[PDB]
């Protein structure tokens, strides 16, 4: 399955199509979008962002506790979509 | 959606009205004085550990006998009074708090509640048909440093019994409380004042972690010379309360008699428009935050 993703970068919005078996940041990159990252194995803070709407399968991250997941925080480098989803990026400092 | 209320292990509708667990009556003690207007009993049942209930739930009772149509009576629900572990602390036991429904109508005719009267009437050894457990609405917070405000009137103290037992009487490895448990309980008489010596023993072993307040409508009035209703006693702290209402770890629970909340809402209205706030919209919001939780009948 492929679903719509809308990214609210600090330099405006941009949308794109992501297969539910591909990590989100992976896509953004081939689609020429510059999103912050570091580890690319889901136990850091660089790719941080916030879920506005829609759902994700970020099972296999390890950095966030449940209250941050509860708070709609997401690690882009290790998030697959399970629905059409809107997301703010460049949110590390906000988490920090 | 992940909730701020412990949802782990909680089971529902394990037995239904078609196939109720048949349990058995162990105790049954009147807990109101003799002068008391209404009469309210505290009862415990044998469960065989077969109903792993959790603090705040409620169960169903199929009263013995049939309606006019040869058909069973309808399930009545009663807020579970004992903690998970039961009153005996062995988890083979459930406890109910029941007021005997008896009124006179306008023809002089003494009317009695089917289930309420069936239950107070139970003797050690009688059988009870049991549905449940039921309700997710009144589960404890996950936060063991929570501010937990409990408003109760009459047999709406039941779940909060269940709450406190766990909090103050019991030792759990996974669960040690250390916030502030504030309780408001409103009643007619000092003879309708349920479980008081217990809450005493608590206030006695956790002075700063527990705060109680009672409201005897027919034996106290305020500085303004009006009957002490739950709201009236609360109004005596309209400060800390309103304050505590803006914290993230303050969770409110209201239980008891349909109508109490008009009383309370009215008090909150004047406190809200103080900050320029509309109450119901702040209400809603707390609710979305699972921070306001209501179970009245
Ligand atoms: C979530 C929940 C939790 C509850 N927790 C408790 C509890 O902890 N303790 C407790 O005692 N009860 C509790 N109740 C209420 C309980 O389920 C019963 O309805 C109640 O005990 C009386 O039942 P009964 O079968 O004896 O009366 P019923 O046989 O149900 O008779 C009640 C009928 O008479 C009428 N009636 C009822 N009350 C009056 C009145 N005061 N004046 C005039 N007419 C009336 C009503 O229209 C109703 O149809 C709870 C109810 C709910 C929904
Ligand atoms: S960059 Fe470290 S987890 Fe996404």
């Amino acid at each position: 399955a492929t679903y719509n993703v809308k990214l609210i970068t600090p330099e405006g919005e941009v949308e794109l199509q992501v297969p539910d078996d591909v990590y989100i940041l992976d896509q953004a990159e081939e689609d020429g979008i510059d999103l912050p990252y570091s580890c690319r194995a889901g136990s850091c803070s660089s790719c941080a962002g916030k879920v506005v709407s829609g759902s994700v399968d970020q099972s296999d991250q390890s950095y966030l506790d449940d209250g941050q997941i509860c708070d709609g925080w997401v690690l882009t480098c290790h998030a697959y979509p399970t629905s059409d989803v809107v997301i703010e990026t460049h949110k590390e400092e906000e988490l920090t | 959606k992940c909730s701020k209320k412990q949802e782990e292990g909680v089971v529902t509708n394990l037995y239904k009205p078609k196939e109720p667990y048949v349990g058995r009556c162990l105790l049954n003690t009147k807990i109101t004085g003799d002068d008391a207007p209404g009469e309210t009993w505290h009862m415990v049942f044998s469960t065989e550990g077969k109903i792993p209930y959790r603090e705040g739930q409620s169960i169903g009772v199929i009263a013995d006998g049939v309606d006019k149509n040869g058909k069973p009576h309808k399930v009545r629900l009663y807020s579970i009074a004992s903690s998970a572990i039961g009153d005996f602390g062995d988890s083979k036991t459930v406890s109910l708090c029941v007021k005997r429904l008896i009124y006179t109508n306008d023809a002089g005719e003494i009317v009695k509640g089917v289930c309420s009267n069936f239950l107070c009437d139970l003797q050690p050894g009688d059988n009870v048909q049991i549905t449940g457990p039921v309700g997710k609405e009144m589960l404890m917070p996950k936060d063991p440093n929570a501010t937990i405000i409990m408003l109760a009137t009459g047999t709406g103290i039941a779940p909060f019994r269940s709450f406190l037992w766990k909090m103050f009487f019991e030792k759990h490895d996974d669960y040690k409380f250390n916030g502030l448990g504030w309780l408001f309980l409103g009643v007619p008489t000092s003879s309708s004042l349920l479980y008081k010596e217990e809450f005493g023993k608590m206030k006695e072993r956790a002075p700063e972690n527990f705060r109680v307040d009672y409201a005897v409508s027919r034996e106290q009035t305020n500085a303004a010379g009006e009957r002490m209703y739950i709201q009236t006693r609360m109004a005596e702290y309209k400060e800390e309360l309103w304050e505590l209402l803006k914290k993230d770890n303050t969770y409110v629970y209201m239980c008891g008699l349909k109508g109490m909340e008009k009383g309370i809402d009215d008090i909150m209205v004047s406190l809200a428009e103080k900050d320029g706030i509309d109450w119901f919209d702040y209400k809603k919001q707390l609710k979305r935050g699972d921070q306001w939780n209501v179970e009245v009948y």
